[PDB]
């Protein structure tokens, strides 16, 4: 019962997603990205959309770009619901899955009376949106998430002090910070091992600059850290998708060049 | 006998059972710890057996004997124990 | 009579062990905010017989392994569990055995070779590295399970189940030991392969691994009637329902009631708890629980003696 | 019933002839597992009842449990086993060719218990095995004395 | 009634019941037409609730639903696993990517569509195929294994 | 609500209490109208057995002090 | 020596317990107003017939009905 | 919701919150 | 309190019609609860909302009997609600 | 801004505390009583059949081509539904109709290889293919799932009656 060598497979999944753009216009490969890694269906788009507006040198209206940040941030919660239950699932936990899928489920409607797609949406084109929220969704975009907060203090009491989640995870993969910038890690991942590096606050991208949010850094990097990580930035999301609902401009969402 | 009866149904049943299943739808041994661990269970099941007779022996006329007797075995056995916890064992 | 004597302690056993199923598919749902299986049937009743007759018809693959250390593996592990039910002393005891707490222990402790047997036969690697920490587990709980029960018997005064009901005509047995009752609850968490304690045939698909239809049945009923009589030998032995001789049914309504809340409790455990890593649950019963029940072993034959409390043979 | 342990005793000499064929490590082991289950009863049959779910207790699934156990982990390889049983089968009745020759020149149940003491409420066995506690405290010693040897020595076997 | 063509049918029945009540899947996840499955275990729209397990092995699984891309290194495999399945087993093929090849049809790591590996008996459409279309999926294999004879073609036969 | 895995529960108490009452009434009932006796110890066999050779060829029937 | 006890009871808290129990138990047999009792009411529990043992004279044993006021007493178990 | 006012109170006291104030039935 | 659940329980079993009735309901659906009738269809189906149910729940149709001559009682199937309905059942429009 | 998730005397009150902890499992008991209360809340499935699970107007669902209310099909065969799909789903080959007018003789929309995107609904200039608020079509056989004009024409037949109180619901959006 113990690994010597771990030597991981991949390529099971290899589709070619990155050989069939090329033989795509801009706007046809779109629906690719939200595909590249789907349980963040949209936040994968910004970075695409991004990237062409940059080319372009264009960049997207004022409510566009709120837009981007608040479902930007609400695809980061429903990517740690996914990541924190399904985490717990394979541990053995079963019951949080259950209870936070209730809740990506509300959110995925928020997808679709927005895009139209429960997930892999398109909406976020590389000019802004495509179309603007639907007269109403801010209001539910707002119940929601007055509620959420106590969905994940839920979780908490079942995961983050028992008395069993805690073994199986401290002191697990334990990365040290040097090795964790040498391997490219980049994510949770480095910053679960105490680096403070978050491209949200260090590069602004968007409208990510005018929110106010704390980077949940941690320290003891082991896999309750990281963990505990996550279940924080679900927190500071919430702070986040507050702030875009009480200041979100009057305007257009795409932008005005033909 | 009664007995007997009883458990000869409890085959039948199980034999029944997976009958009608069958019939209806028509090498490395790393962990010496595994051992390891595995010979202690016999030591204290062996133990065990020595603590066995003590609901006979409480009513025994000595008394003082029969503790003093179980209170030994079961201080030496944990030792035992306590020096499979003192060096590389029972941390598999 | 004695035959109908069999069929009554069998059939209504097996009846109730069809419903246990039922009852952890919905329990486990409404804690996970979800119906359970209520469309098959009325609120779901005619469920656990759907899927009977669905693994009975469904092909039992023989793989490409042996054939009998295959086939005596489920019809070992249904036929011990539900022999365990033989000697238990619901008001009166079917077959009543003066060793009979010995009888419970031997017949437990022999189930653990069907793991072994069926993880051999399967001969995948899945199936024998399973087997393998099971059947460590399993004797490695057997140990403090022991020993968790000499130190009743000693406050009992006699092998026989039936005295506990005479023991406990004033008080449970969990007031007094109750911190064994707890390390006997964990321990028959762990003996029924629950979840706390159910590293084996986990989200890793380990005795089952090969084991589809009539075979998974037999070891999976056998399962379930366990975790119900691991449960009622609780409700025996700790808490001890109230015994009046002239209407013995009492007895029999409370340890129904007693049986079924703490069957629920082991539904409760699994959804509530994550499972626990192989060395840290053996870490718990020889560094956690063994020297807590060796010493309290002791102090089980020092209270009968210098409390003069040296229990009744007979 | 009567000789109901001439049957036995002779489930017992087959098992014997099982594991004495040395068939595969494991399949024997349940030949044991077998055996012990024979003695069980036997001893359970001369009126024995401690002493003989003992052994079901304790050499049943606590030595031989862990026998195969280890088989498992080693000499579990494997290259005849059903021609093992084809010969076992020969042996089986040849048991019963020494029974007839037995029979053939001297009837159980005329005697199994020897004397009943039929008034008696301090009779069974597990009285006497707990002697080990009053006049008879020295096997209990040195039963001991041998557990405690055993984790000293084994840990360097292993080591 | 006895004419045993009656008694036939209605054994059969039976048979059917027990098979489309409980239907216990295995979802190869791959892809993201697994996330639309997970939510179909989830609560709003309760798998269980029909007799479909949450989770289940390949030996004890009767329906095995292929979520997501079957690209050419995964197709040896999930072969093998519809081959390690039961004598009464069903494929639901989820997802455009596993229908046929979906946004990845022409690329040549995807096999176009998993029938191509499996045979396929119910196709759920929709790139991540609603959720409650998979149930509808999985509520349709229901209907065509009522329809299913097995014994009166045996009688008949 | 929870109201419905009471159902399930039910037949399986139901399931559990058959049992302890059969039991304790095919004794009451072919032990004529008194609990089976416990033959423990060699002395309550005797007494079982001397009771037997007493009167009828059963235990139960009692021969009293009008004997 | 405090703090060898003071964090083994906040961690490690069973070993303590465990060996405070073996020690308590081998203790209160030593000190108690009823050990004495154990091997006496033990003792007194009749389950061999008691032979009698003829009577050559001059012996306090009781005579004829047991109810005779000699003898040995199980008072101390009456009472206890 | 539905509560009732008692299985409310064994929700609350389990739950050691208000699920009252923020409840799983979404409403108009 | 509960003795009002109890009524509730009571008026819901007494609402499908007869015994015969709530068992039709029972059978096909699993579900009893009261609603008022918004509408029936010209293929056999009839739809209820009740406001105090939540979201998911608060809008159901009973399907009925041959829709198109099916023997649709016992295999009922989504796509037997008329295109028109299907939005009203799917909270797409309020209005019926 | 940043944060520390987890960054961090020993007393008989503090020690009795964390001991207690350990012995009598206090934080399991916690966990516990969690479930125990969802166990009490009113359980958040639908009756699939009998209750549907709300999509609003812009949900994609099932391709289908409209037609004028006169009565003439709206597709003009211009085929730029052809050029924005990504999959490569739709296949058009037109010719003019006797009436002179343009239209498409072979509309086929491959179901398995579109992805529902509903860049179609976007691109057509008549509006002509647009996507229909039906998801439940399952088939039996992968030919079903093909679509030829017929198919689509009498799906947007079928649904027409929706799929206008969806698109007269988010034009404006548009
Ligand atoms: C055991 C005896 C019954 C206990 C019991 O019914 O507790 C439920 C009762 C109410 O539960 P609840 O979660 O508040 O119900 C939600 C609404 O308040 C009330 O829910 P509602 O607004 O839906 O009220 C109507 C409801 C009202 O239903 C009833 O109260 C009648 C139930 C009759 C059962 C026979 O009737 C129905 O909804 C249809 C189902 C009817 C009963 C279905 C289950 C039958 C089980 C049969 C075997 C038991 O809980 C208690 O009062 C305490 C019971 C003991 C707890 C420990
Ligand atoms: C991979 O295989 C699987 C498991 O292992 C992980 C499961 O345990 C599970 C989950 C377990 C469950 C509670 C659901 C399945 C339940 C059953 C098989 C119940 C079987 C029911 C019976 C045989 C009833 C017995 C009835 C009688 C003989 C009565 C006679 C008088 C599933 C579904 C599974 O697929
Ligand atoms: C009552 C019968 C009791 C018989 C006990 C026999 C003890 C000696 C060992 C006999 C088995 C080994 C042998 O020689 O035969 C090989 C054979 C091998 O059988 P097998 O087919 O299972 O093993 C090989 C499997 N293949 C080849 C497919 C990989 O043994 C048997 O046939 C089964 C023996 C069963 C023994 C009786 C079990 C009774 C219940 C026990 C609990
Ligand atoms: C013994 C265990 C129970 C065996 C089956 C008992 C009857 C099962 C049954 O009637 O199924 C319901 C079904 C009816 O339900 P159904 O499955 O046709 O439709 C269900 C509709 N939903 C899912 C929406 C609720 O009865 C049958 O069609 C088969 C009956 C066969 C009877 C043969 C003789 C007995
Ligand atoms: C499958 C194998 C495991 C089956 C389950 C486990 C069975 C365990 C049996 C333990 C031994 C029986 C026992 O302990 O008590 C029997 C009882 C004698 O005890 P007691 O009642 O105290 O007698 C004096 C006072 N009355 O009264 C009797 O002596 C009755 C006669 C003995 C009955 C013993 C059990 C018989 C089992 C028969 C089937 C065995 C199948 C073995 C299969 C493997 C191959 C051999
Ligand atoms: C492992 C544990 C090692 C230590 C074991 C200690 C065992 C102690 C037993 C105490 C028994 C007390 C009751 C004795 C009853 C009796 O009559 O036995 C005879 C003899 C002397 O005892 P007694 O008569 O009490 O003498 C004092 C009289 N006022 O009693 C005896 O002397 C014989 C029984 C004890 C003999 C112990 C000799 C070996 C000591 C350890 C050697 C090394 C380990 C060997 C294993
Ligand atoms: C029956 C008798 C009792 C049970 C005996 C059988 C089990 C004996 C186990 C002894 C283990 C000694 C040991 O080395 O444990 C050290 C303990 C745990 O350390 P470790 O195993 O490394 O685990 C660390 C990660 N949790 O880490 C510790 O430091 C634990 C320290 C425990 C002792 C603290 C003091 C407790 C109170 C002692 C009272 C008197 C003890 C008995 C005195 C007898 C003579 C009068
Ligand atoms: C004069 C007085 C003489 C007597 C003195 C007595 C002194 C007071 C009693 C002392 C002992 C009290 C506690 C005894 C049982 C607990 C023993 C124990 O320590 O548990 C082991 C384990 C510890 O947790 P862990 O953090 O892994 O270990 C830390 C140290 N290494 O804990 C665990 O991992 C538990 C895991 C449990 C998983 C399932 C949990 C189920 C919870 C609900 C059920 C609870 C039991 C219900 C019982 C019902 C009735 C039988
Ligand atoms: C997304 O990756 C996936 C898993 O791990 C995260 C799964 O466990 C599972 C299995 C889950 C279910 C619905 C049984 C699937 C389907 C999967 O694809
Ligand atoms: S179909 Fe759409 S969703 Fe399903 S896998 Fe292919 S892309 Fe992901
Ligand atoms: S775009 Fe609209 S109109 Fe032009 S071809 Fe495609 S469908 Fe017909």
């Amino acid at each position: 019962e113990m690994v010597r060598k771990c030597d991981p497979h991949i390529g099971l999944l290899h589709r070619g997603t990155e050989k069939l753009i090329e033989y795509k216009t801009y706007l046809q490969a779109l629906p690719y990205f939200d595909r590249l890694d789907y349980v963040s269906m949209m936040c994968n788009e910004q970075a695409y959309s991004i990237a062409v507006e940059k080319l372009l040198n264009i960049q997207p209206p004022p409510r566009a770009q709120w837009i981007r940040v608040l479902f930007g941030e609400i695809t980061r919660i429903l990517n740690h619901i996914m990541a924190v239950t399904t985490h717990a699932l394979d541990i053995g936990a079963m019951t949080p899955f259950f209870w936070m899928f209730e809740e990506r489920e509300k959110m995925f409607e928020f997808y679709e009376r927005v895009s139209g797609a429960r997930m892999h949406a398109a909406y976020i084109r590389p000019g802004g949106v495509h179309q603007d929220l639907p007269l109403g969704l801010l209001d539910d975009i707002y119940e929601f998430s007055k509620n959420f907060s106590l969905r994940i203090d839920e979780v908490e009491e079942m995961l983050t002090n028992n008395r069993i989640w805690r073994n199986r995870t401290v002191d697990i993969g334990v990365v040290t910070a040097e090795d964790a910038l040498n391997y490219g890690f980049s994510g949770v991942m480095l910053r679960g091992s105490g680096i403070q590096w978050d491209l949200r606050k260090t590069q602004p991208y968007d409208v990510y600059d005018q929110v106010e949010f704390d980077v949940p850094i941690g320290s003891r990097g082991d896999c309750y850290d990281r963990y505990l990580c996550r279940v924080e930035e679900m927190r500071q999301s919430l702070r986040i998708i507050e702030q875009c609902l009480n200041k979100m401009p009057p305007g257009e969402i795409k932008v005005d060049d033909a | 006998m009664n007995l007997y009866t009883v458990i000869f149904i409890n085959i039948l049943l199980s034999l029944t059972l997976i009958l009608v299943a069958f019939w209806l739808p028509q090498r490395l041994p790393f962990s010496m710890k595994f051992f390891l661990v595995a010979i202690t269970f016999l030591l204290f099941d062996l133990e065990i057996a020595l603590l066995l007779p003590l609901p006979w022996a409480i009513q025994t006329i000595k008394t003082s004997t029969m503790m003093i007797m179980a209170f030994i075995l079961v201080t030496i056995l944990s030792l035992g124990l306590a020096y499979e916890w003192t060096q590389k064992g029972l941390e598999w | 009579m004695f035959f109908i004597n069999i069929l009554t302690l069998l059939v209504p056993i097996l009846i109730a062990m069809a419903f246990l199923t039922l009852v952890e598919r919905k329990i486990l749902g409404y804690m996970q905010l979800r119906k359970g299986p209520n469309i098959v049937g009325p609120y779901g009743i005619l469920q656990p017989f759907a899927d009977a007759m669905k693994l009975f018809m469904k092909e039992p693959m023989r793989p490409l392994t042996s054939m009998s250390l295959f086939i005596i593996a489920p019809t070992l592990s249904l036929t011990l569990a539900l022999s365990l039910w033989v000697p238990l002393p619901m008001p009166h005891p079917l077959i009543n055995l003066n060793l009979g707490i010995l009888f419970i222990l031997a017949t437990s402790s022999l189930s653990v070779y069907s793991i072994l047997w069926s993880g051999w036969a399967s001969n995948s690697k899945y199936s024998l590295f399973g087997a393998l920490r099971a059947v460590a587990q399993t004797i490695s709980y057997e140990v403090t399970m022991a020993i968790i029960l000499l130190s009743v018997l000693l406050m009992n005064g006699s092998y026989s189940l039936q005295t506990l009901i005479t023991t406990q005509e004033h008080m449970w047995l969990l007031l007094p030991a109750w911190p064994m009752a707890m390390m006997w609850f964990i321990s028959t968490l762990a003996e029924t392969n629950r979840a706390p304690f159910d590293l084996t045939e986990g989200e890793s698909e380990g005795f089952n691994v090969e084991y589809a239809a009539g075979p998974f049945a037999l070891f999976f009923m056998a399962e379930y009637t366990n975790i119900i009589l691991m449960n009622a030998l609780t409700t025996i032995i700790f808490l001890g329902p109230l015994y009046y001789i002239n209407l013995p049914e009492l007895y029999s309504t409370n340890f129904m009631m007693e049986a079924l809340l703490l069957s629920s409790t082991f539904l409760w455990i699994r959804a509530s708890y994550p499972r626990f890593r192989y060395d840290q649950l053996m870490h718990l019963l020889w560094k956690n629980f063994l020297p807590l029940t060796l010493a309290l072993c002791m102090w089980h034959i020092s209270l009968p003696i210098f409390t003069a409390g040296v229990p009744p043979y007979m | 019933m009567n000789n109901y342990i001439f049957v036995l005793s002779s489930l017992f000499l087959v098992g014997c002839l099982g594991l004495a064929l040395k068939p595969s490590p494991i399949y024997g082991g349940l030949g044991l597992i077998v055996s012990g289950f024979v003695g069980c009863l036997m001893v359970l049959g001369f009126g024995g009842s401690f002493l003989g779910l003992m052994v079901f207790l304790i050499y049943l699934g606590g030595m031989l449990v862990v026998f195969g156990y280890t088989t498992a982990m080693a000499t579990e390889e494997y290259p005849s086993n059903w021609l093992i049983l084809g010969f076992l089968v020969l042996g089986v009745i040849m048991e019963v060719f020494l029974i007839c020759v037995l029979n053939y020149y001297d009837g159980l149940g005329d005697w199994l218990m020897y004397e009943v003491d039929d008034v008696g409420v301090m009779l069974e066995g597990g009285i006497g095995v707990a002697a080990m506690y009053s006049c008879a405290t020295w096997m209990m010693v040195v039963a001991g004395w041998s557990l405690f040897a055993g984790i000293f020595i084994i840990i360097e076997i292993t080591r | 009634r006895s004419r045993a063509e009656y008694v036939v049918t209605k054994l059969d029945d039976l048979i059917n019941w027990a098979r489309r009540s409980s239907l216990w899947p295995m979802t190869f996840g791959l892809a993201c037409c697994a996330v639309e499955m997970m939510h179909m275990a989830a609560p709003r729209y309760d798998m269980d609730r029909f007799g479909v397990v949450f989770r289940a092995s390949p030996r004890q699984a009767d329906v095995m639903i292929v979520a997501g891309t079957l690209t050419n290194k995964m197709a040896p495999a999930l072969r093998k696993v519809y081959d390690q399945m039961p004598e009464p087993r069903y494929v639901v093929s989820m997802g455009s990517c596993a229908n046929g090849g979906g946004y990845y049809h022409y690329s040549y790591s995807v096999v176009r569509g998993c029938d191509r590996i499996v045979p396929v008996d119910i196709y759920v459409p929709g790139c991540p195929p609603t959720a409650e279309a998979l149930l509808y999926g999985i509520l349709q294999l229901q209907r065509k294994i009522k329809r299913e004879q097995k014994l009166k073609i045996w009688y008949r036969r | 609500m929870w109201f419905e895995i009471l159902p399930g529960l039910a037949i399986m108490g139901v399931c559990l209490v058959i049992p302890g009452v059969s039991t304790a009434y095919i004794h009451k009932f072919t032990n004529g109208g008194k609990e089976k006796r416990v033959a423990r110890v060699q002395y309550q066999w005797y007494l079982m057995e001397r009771d037997r050779r007493i009167s009828g060829v059963n235990r139960y029937y009692v021969s009293k002090g009008l004997e | 020596i405090s703090a060898f006890l003071k964090n083994a009871w906040a961690k490690e808290p069973v070993l303590v317990v465990s060996f405070s129990v073996w020690g308590l138990a081998i203790i209160m047999p030593m000190i108690s107003p009823y050990t004495k009792y154990a091997s006496m009411i033990n003792k007194a529990t009749p389950y061999n017939y008691p032979v009698p043992v003829r009577d050559d004279g001059n012996m306090p044993d009781v005579p004829s009905h047991p109810q005779d006021p000699l003898g040995p007493s199980l008072d101390w178990l009456k009472n206890l | 919701a539905s509560a009732t006012r008692v299985i409310q109170k064994l929700r609350n006291w389990a739950s050691g919150q208000d699920l009252q104030a923020k409840l799983q039935l979404r409403y108009q | 309190e509960l003795v009002e659940v109890l009524k509730r329980g009571v008026q819901q079993v007494t609402g499908h019609g007869g015994l015969r009735g709530l068992l039709r309901v029972f059978f096909r659906a699993n579900d009893i609860r009261i609603g008022t009738l918004v509408g029936e269809d010209k293929y056999g189906n009839k739809y209820y909302e009740d406001n105090k149910q939540f979201f998911g729940r608060h809008r159901w149709v009973i399907y009925t009997t041959e829709m198109n001559g099916k023997n649709t009682f016992w295999d009922v199937d989504g796509s037997m609600v008329p295109p028109e309905w299907h939005r009203w059942l799917h909270c797409m429009t309020d209005d019926p | 801004t940043y944060k520390y998730v987890n960054k961090k005397e020993v007393d008989m009150k503090s020690a009795t505390d964390n001991a207690a902890r350990i012995l009598m499992w206090t934080e399991l008991i916690r966990g516990l009583g969690m479930t125990l209360s969802y166990l009490f809340r009113e359980p958040a499935t639908i009756n699939y059949p009998f209750e549907k699970g709300p999509l609003s107007p812009r949900f994609r669902g099932e391709h289908a081509l409209r037609r004028y209310p006169s009565g003439e099909e709206r597709c003009i065969a211009c085929k730029l539904c052809e050029a924005i799909c990504p999959a490569q789903a739709i296949t058009i080959e037109a010719e003019p109709r006797a009436d002179g007018s343009r239209r498409t003789t072979r509309y086929d929309i491959d179901m398995t290889k579109c992805i529902y995107c509903g860049f179609c609904q976007e691109a057509c200039p008549v509006d002509a293919i647009v996507e229909g608020p039906n998801f439940e079509f399952s088939t039996e056989t992968h030919e079903e799932l093909l679509y030829n004009k017929e198919k689509l024409l009498n799906n947007g037949d079928k649904w027409e009656a929706e799929i206008a109180a969806n698109i007269q619901a988010d034009y404006l959006y548009r």
